[PDB]
């Protein structure tokens, strides 16, 4: 049941989009009520809900006033910056590391030019990208890690 | 000192419920 | 009643926009994972309204604003939660966003039509971490104040310009009031627009173009 | 853990006993 | 200084997002079309 | 077999009368930050500076007819009048004027207070001359104590109108 | 570092009960 | 000891870099921990953690030469207006885990800076501080929140005397380059074992290097290697640790109304999921 | 090259756009007093753009405000120019807008299909007073600091809230450091996204419904 | 010549709109370039040429620093706050003035609904209106001369 | 203050503009039509 | 007088309200204009014309008793860094419209602040100060701007001495009230005429009111009015007047660019109507 | 001391040419 | 007060001698 | 009779062109605005509450091997060391670690300054040991003038390295 | 004011000028 409507593939209109790649909002079930007026509400509001609580739970500390003698051993970047901040420590040379930084929303720019020699969206129908992603996703997640880490067991991430 | 248990539960429980509620709401994944 | 649904009808063909929504369905290849979107939006719009909340005790001065911070927690009412709220939804935003990239790649959602709306959303990616890097330095505390020294330090290797580049930055060679003062511009007013600007743009090429295809 | 955990069980199975039990409620005085 | 509770979220968040990506992705590559594309 | 009309506004009414009240449990703490603190939460006369006016050589280097503003109560400005065979006045008169809140000067030539800002004035002791002001200037009573100045909530009736003191 | 491991495994297996919850929401009334 | 940091560093024991200046004499370096609660309710007795692990059947050298097991020292940092629990009000086996420590605060009126030690490193492995938390309804300049626990913890003697002299658990230099020349084992019938030292040829070259009894020495007769380097090799088997932690003075009420909030919204979302469902059956009257 | 236009036209169908700007023609009833709405908004750009500029040196607090004014004025390269055209501009934004109501109203053009148009840009105009209002007292100076203390104390009058009201606007009970970071929250933050809200509403209709008719 | 195209009045889409008092940018001279791209930027840069000049002939001044026991005697709102602060102190009310003060812009949101009785545009064809209009200018200017003036010589603006 | 350069600039451009605008809807109340409607 | 000003008020002549001290003393209220260019280049001689008005033929009471003419004042203040020009550098008719004025500043060090008169009335209905501009290029905390000029200009004798007892240019009250009693019209040998009168009945009553000479008296013989009250007419024609001015110090670099900047405008407006007339032409050729 | 006067007049010289030249420009009003 | 009444005076009437200067550009070219 | 393309081309580059003018123009003081006012536009050490370290019991109460921190030129944070029979040391080791602008301490156990921001460490000197930081601390003269201290721009050659200055 | 008025005529002429000027060189090079 759920509720549905077929892709009319007889209209010209609507062929002419998803041959376009994109008639995809033509088809499947109403978007509203159904996801807007009823399911929406529900994500909006566990999201609100979940911060809340996170917050009531394990509420913003206020730390030392800033000392301009005196740097903070143990000072970190936020949690999202780890990966990048460790590279900086682990590369000698400082203009080239910033360019390591650099080329991280770089190379992400790049990305759909690269794939679009063919143009498949499952991933299991392409190999060797899904496997360049994995390989970097885990690579930046182990640079993550060794953030937390003391400066020399930081890559070897103390286990060789 | 231990409704600052069932404090942590109503997270996970929102959590939770939230995920179940938009699966159901949407026969979903 | 004089019905007022035909009132404006007659004059801003009002009907027109229910139809371009009610006209428009979702695909059964769109899961859950097609959320991670309007959710790091909603991260967002609790950071604009918490936000501007605390900028009517905020104080952006070297003198005030570690003290003002204080404030916020100790004496204004629910302070404290205004507070760890924004600073729980600016995580969570970072976060859900990573995962929203995630799947669009995942999903080959970046392909063909669309290269525009992921260019837009790498962008929206850069802004949203200068959100983070701003505030994160505006309480004035250790942390954050060795945070600005740091950051500002970086653009000094790029050889021509760079250094020229830190000193806007920071209003001067050296971390100061003058900084502050800046970041706070820039967290409070000038990233707002941006990010405004763009997530509209991101918004209009997926309205125009639609959600990308099965798989 | 282990007092979370019952706390945890109850909880949900008492909101999932609340979404039941109103389906039915609700269906069989047929609003759905 | 590191927040641990925000740490383990994220991991925790980021791999079952990942999951629930291919497995979806399966889910979907060996049960295809449906509908006629 | 298909719910009628009257049995969706039912479970219209139930959804959407909850999605209200989680909006309003929200909203609420909001409205309350901004709401300021109240300082009233839970006395001695200053200067511009900000200095608790010692009554030694106030008594001196003022003369008589003279009368200088100092930081009452709620941090006002009251002045504090000087008389002709100086000790102080029991009263020390609040300078808000009571239209919108501009310091009204003395004028010692008409001998009347005048507002500035619109028009109003007042007489020596405050009682309302003219307006766009309402009611007169506040008052307290003026001591010397611990050879500061102390000064407290007028608590009794206004001795220049007769019975309710408008402002406390 | 254990306040971390109960919240990766939390936020990690949390997901599979509501997911679990939900289908069985589903079987409950017939999709 | 800890107390020599007292008498050393009287306003405070951890300096603005956040370092404790038990480090200065401490110079070996092995791992802190603390554990605490992640909250605590107002006005309650909890426990907090302090260990400082170090392999237990060894030994280290003692101030004249021999050869004696350990102690540990700690200085915990509580956040304001936290303070040792008052024993009436600690329970049984909490009393029990803490054993004979005597939590001496840091300075008059400071109670919640608190040094500990010398104890003997076996039973102390771990050390229990029950303490009680401040209550931000009676002390009013208390509040809710989330506060900053510090600890520096040491196991072993250090490597300087409050005086300034070198003690005999480090290593020791050379002074100048030359040719070693002789390796005495003096012993006056006070101040023991003394091995005396010293070097040549080069230019001028006589100096008189002596080094305390406890270290070994691994540079042996002939030698030359130069400027104050290796002669003692390394007996210092103890050294210093740190941590940092998170503690959350939670109020009851902040909690019991999220909890509300939370259940009015699960509620709501149910609410909302049934109407969608009493709508895909309108719906189906639709199709047909 | 690679056809840059095809590119986007194949996309974004980017044609669509221009199609509509040059199918829009301008009647002979309009003259040169059809401008008055063009640069009252050509003023607020203005606003926009100097503004932003001050809030890279000025200091919304008591102790700070009015020095930093000074600092603009004297030794920021430009400054005493970027703040001149800001206070210049100011007027001329509210002068321009008195005269494109003027000629709307003598030209019937808030009539019949239009008078939501009229309805926002009365709003527009609260706003824009609000602007200025708020602007006039960031100095921190004896005039506008005395502004503050009267404007604040005018919604005292209204008997039920009032007070409630002027609490929130001053931030207490009276005047200080609460009325000055709440007065620059509205001018640099609030009042900007009000006014483009509402002056986006009031574009959109035009666009929708054109010009009036001629006379 | 100018550049000219006459209303298609035989198109009905047009006609439809002509008749709902809004079809009037379908006929005319080009948007574009004509205006947009070529007397546009005349009209931006003379706007922002004169703001400059002014700017650097009559500069921004600065003022005393504010004084908590010191009212300015001569304080007065910007210009286009004359008129309502000439009101105000010349209503011995309080309260209502300021009602006064708040019904500009309410009476000027209910003007449109007024004069919906007929539908003329031109001011020529009608006359009660553009009656009022005029007054209430006047009246405007009046009051905000007043402002200007001592107390007392304020409205009968010092002439009677 | 009171700012005589900006008070007679408003009053010259406001009276210069209603003049312009009546006398522009004059020129058209006299000439009318055009076109059409 | 302008120097009884410097004499009570000492740090400066006017309050932060922007009064001016001297309307303590002189209560009456006439005009006071003060008229200067609206801009001045930097190092320049400048005129600074203050106005006094007041009807030239009439006259007021002197301090005995007589009839006199009377005298004009005045304070003007000047913007930091402003003075009287040097006299090697006022130009010719300047130094005669300026006349025999002494401009003594208000204090050692403040040129910019002149204290002025008393002056006869007929010569100086108006005063032209001839004043110089700073320089910023050179003075280094002087900078180019708008800045404000500040008038208190008075004419005619006061109503209260420096000492604090009234003068006889303005009218007395009558103490207490009661029937009035005599109307005597000494005159001592030295200290002239006396007016002296008295009041009774009522209750105690006889107190005794002497009126210096020079006013009127318009109260007769017989009458009761109260409480202190109208007994002699006002007597004073004089009174204090203030103005408040505006002035640029501009810089002549700002002034060019701004000009170059104008006429580049203007042809890019020129450039851009020609462009369109140039389109509007290849357009005609699409029509047919 | 008259560049101060060539001043105001490129002033009224742009408020006068610019709209000079939008009536040139629209065949105007 | 002299400042004001110039500014009156000339903004509105060198509003005419643009008016009439377009105009005249206008005539010189031929519309 | 009708303008030929090529001459359209060149009224669009004379008014387009013109028209950039005034842009640039427009821009060009609104850059100079956020480039911030020169300090250096045209000496004695300084504590950290910004006193002006007298020598004579600074002398005394610190001691030998002990280095503290002072506020240098360009107020930046510059070592002092105390000399084994203590006098000063004629030059001062400007604190600012070389990779990223961290304070580095002096660690008196490996007698060695290490940057606890990423890990660069340096020399009992300044001369650099580890990286990420490329140079090595920067220097000055430290001299007994006035009874204060007075720091001067270290003008001449490195002497750790031999030519150069990388820093002035 | 008279000093003004000359410079005034003189700036507007010398622009008005101009304009004519180059409509004409612009007409007759048949630019336009
Ligand atoms: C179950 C939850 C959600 C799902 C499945 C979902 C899915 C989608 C899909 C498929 C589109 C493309 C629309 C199209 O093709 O026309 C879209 C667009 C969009 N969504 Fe959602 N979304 C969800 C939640 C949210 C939430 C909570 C928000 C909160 C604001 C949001 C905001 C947006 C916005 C702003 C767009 C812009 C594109 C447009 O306007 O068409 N979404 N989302
Ligand atoms: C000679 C100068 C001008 C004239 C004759 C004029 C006239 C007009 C007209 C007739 C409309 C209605 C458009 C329609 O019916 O579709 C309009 C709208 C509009 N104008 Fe202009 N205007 C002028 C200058 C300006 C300037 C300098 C700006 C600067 C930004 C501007 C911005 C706008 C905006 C934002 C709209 C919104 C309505 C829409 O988008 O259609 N105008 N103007
Ligand atoms: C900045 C600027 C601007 C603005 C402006 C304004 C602000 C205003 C103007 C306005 C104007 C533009 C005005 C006009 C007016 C006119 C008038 C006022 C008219 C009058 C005339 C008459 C009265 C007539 C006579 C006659 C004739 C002619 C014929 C018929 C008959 C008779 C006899 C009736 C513009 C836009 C320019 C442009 C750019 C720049």
């Amino acid at each position: 049941m759920a509720t549905l409507k077929k892709p009319d593939l007889s209209d010209p209109k609507l062929r002419a989009k998803l041959a376009k790649g994109m008639g995809h909002n033509y088809y499947g079930e109403p978007a509203w009520p159904n996801d807007l007026l009823y399911v929406f509400p529900v994500v909006i509001m566990g999201t609100f809900a979940c911060i809340v609580a996170l917050s009531v739970l394990d509420p913003a500390m206020v730390g030392e006033p800033a000392d301009p003698f005196a740097t903070p051993l143990e000072i970190l970047p936020e949690w999202y910056l780890y990966p990048v901040f460790q590279i900086l420590r682990s590369v000698p040379n400082k203009l080239l590391g910033v360019l390591l930084m650099a080329s991280v929303p770089l190379g992400l720019i790049l990305v759909p030019f690269i794939e679009n020699v063919n143009k498949f969206q499952n991933p299991f129908r392409r190999p060797v990208a899904t496997t360049i992603f994995l390989f970097g996703t885990l690579v930046t997640i182990w640079l993550g890690i060794g953030a937390t880490f003391p400066l020399d067991k930081t890559l070897t991430l103390g286990l060789f | 000192m231990e409704i600052d248990v069932l404090g942590w539960v109503a997270l996970l429980v929102v959590f939770t419920w939230s995920i179940a509620m938009v699966v159901w709401g949407r026969n979903g994944l | 009643m004089a019905n007022v649904y035909d009132w404006f009808q007659e004059r801003l063909e009002i009907q027109a926009l229910a139809d371009d929504v009610t006209s428009k369905y979702v695909p059964p290849h769109v899961n859950i994972f097609y959320c991670l979107g309007g959710i790091t939006l909603t991260c967002f719009l609790i950071q604009f309204a918490t936000g501007f909340a605390m900028t009517f005790y905020y104080k952006p001065t070297v003198t005030e604003a570690y003290a003002s911070v204080q404030y916020i927690m100790n004496e204004v009412s629910f302070g404290w939660l205004i507070r760890s709220i924004h600073r729980w939804s600016a995580s969570m935003m970072v976060l859900m966003m990573i995962l929203h990239v995630f799947r669009v790649y995942l999903t080959g959602g970046f392909k063909k039509p669309r290269e525009l709306t992921w260019i837009s959303g790498v962008i929206l990616a850069v802004i949203t971490v200068s959100f983070g890097v701003t505030g994160y330095s505006l309480p004035w505390d250790q942390v954050g104040y060795w945070a600005v020294k740091i950051v500002s330090g970086v653009p000094e290797a790029i050889p021509v310009v760079g250094v020229l580049i830190s000193d806007l930055l920071r209003g001067g060679s050296s971390v100061g009031q003058a900084t502050l003062t800046r970041y706070y511009s820039a967290h409070t007013f000038v990233l707002p627009w941006l990010i405004a600007v763009f997530m509209l743009l991101h918004f209009l090429m997926i309205r125009k173009q639609g959600i990308s295809g099965p798989l | 853990m282990i007092l979370g955990a019952v706390f945890y069980i109850v909880f949900i199975a008492l909101f999932f006993g609340i979404a039941v039990g109103i389906i039915f409620a609700i269906k069989s005085i047929k609003l759905i | 200084m590191v927040e641990p509770l925000l740490d383990g979220l994220v991991l925790g968040l980021v791999f079952a997002t990942l999951g629930g990506l291919f497995y979806a992705a399966y889910q979907q590559y060996k049960r295809p079309n449906e509908l006629g594309g | 077999d298909v719910p009628d009309m009257g049995r969706r506004q039912f479970m219209n009414l139930l959804a959407f009368g909850t999605v209200t009240g989680v909006a309003l449990g929200a909203l609420y703490p909001l409205v309350k930050y901004f709401i300021p603190p109240s300082g009233g939460a839970v006395t001695t006369a200053k200067d511009k500076l900000g200095n608790n006016v010692k009554v030694s050589k106030f008594l001196e280097s003022h003369n008589a007819g003279d009368r200088v503003l100092v930081q009452g109560l709620k941090g006002d400005p009251t002045y504090i009048v000087v008389e002709s065979k100086e000790a102080i006045r029991d009263y020390g008169i609040n300078a808000v004027c009571t239209h919108l809140g501009c310091v009204v000067p003395w004028n010692a030539a008409e001998n009347k207070f005048k507002c500035p800002c619109h028009g109003s004035q007042y007489d020596e002791t405050g009682k309302v001359i003219r307006g766009p002001a309402p009611l007169s200037l506040a008052l307290c009573h003026a001591t010397v104590q611990d050879d500061n100045i102390v000064l407290t909530p007028w608590t009794e009736t206004d001795f220049r109108t007769g019975e309710k003191p408008w402002w406390v | 570092t254990e306040e971390m491991l109960y919240a990766a495994l939390l936020s990690f297996g949390l997901i599979f009960v509501g997911w679990g919850l939900g289908v069985l929401l589903l079987k409950i009334q017939g999709a | 000891y800890p107390f020599w940091a007292q008498q050393t560093y009287p306003p405070t024991p951890r300096e603005p870099t956040g370092r404790i200046v038990c480090a200065n004499c401490h110079l070996a370096a092995k791992p802190a921990e603390v554990e605490v609660p992640q909250s605590v309710l107002p006005d309650t007795v909890f426990k907090a953690v302090v260990k400082i692990p170090y392999d237990t059947k060894l030994q280290q050298v003692a101030a004249d030469g021999s050869k004696v097991g350990l102690n540990v020292g700690a200085v915990l940092m509580l956040p304001e207006g936290f303070k040792i629990a008052p024993e009436e009000r600690i329970p049984e086996e909490l009393k029990k885990e803490v054993g004979d420590v005597y939590f001496q605060p840091y300075k008059e009126g400071q109670d919640n800076v608190l040094l500990v030690g010398p104890l003997p490193g076996e039973q102390y492995q771990e050390i229990v501080f029950p303490v009680l938390s401040p209550n931000p309804t009676t002390d009013k300049n208390i509040h809710f929140g989330k506060y900053a626990i510090h600890l520096g913890a040491n196991r072993g003697r250090g490597q300087i005397y409050p005086t300034g002299e070198k003690s005999n658990n480090n290593v020791f230099t050379a002074s100048a380059t030359g040719t070693i020349t002789k390796i005495a084992k003096e012993e006056d019938e006070y101040g023991n074992v003394k091995y005396q030292v010293s070097i040549q040829t080069d230019s001028g070259k006589t100096v008189v290097d002596t080094i305390p009894a406890g270290p070994e020495l691994i540079v042996s007769e002939g030698q030359a290697v130069k400027a104050g380097e290796a002669l003692t090799n390394n007996p210092n088997v103890g050294g210093f640790g740190q941590d940092d932690t998170e503690i959350v003075l939670q109020d009851p009420n902040r909690v019991k109304w999220m909890i509300a909030f939370i259940c009015l919204v699960m509620l709501a979302q149910l609410m909302l999921i049934l109407k969608k469902k009493q709508v895909e059956k309108v719906q189906a009257a639709e199709m047909n």
